[PDB]
């Protein structure tokens, strides 16, 4: 045994806020996480 | 069920209500004016006799 105790998490959440509203009532494809990939998107083709 | 689906789908019935409720409010406009010739054509016998 190592102990009787643990230290588990609460949720998580994802809910469509910022431009994947428009991703799905304009466009079809929502993607999970947008903005962070938007931007780096934006950021690659740079370096 | 507190969600922004549920509120776009709540907002766009009203959009449609909205745009429902103008076009009979404009209809009694322009059929009022749709019967003012009516009338005047009951009457009014032409111009030659």
């Amino acid at each position: 045994e190592d102990t009787e105790a643990d230290v588990p998490v609460t949720y998580g959440e994802m809910v469509l806020n910022g431009a994947n509203l428009v991703t799905a009532l304009v466009m079809g494809k929502a993607v999970r996480s947008l903005d962070d990939v938007g931007r780096h998107l934006l950021d690659m083709q740079e370096e | 069920d507190g969600t922004g689906i549920s509120l776009h789908r709540q907002l766009r019935a009203i959009q449609q209500l909205a745009r429902n409720v103008q076009a009979v409010l404009g209809a009694f406009e322009r059929g009022t004016a749709d019967q003012m010739l009516h009338v005047l054509l009951e009457k009014a016998p032409p111009l030659a006799l």
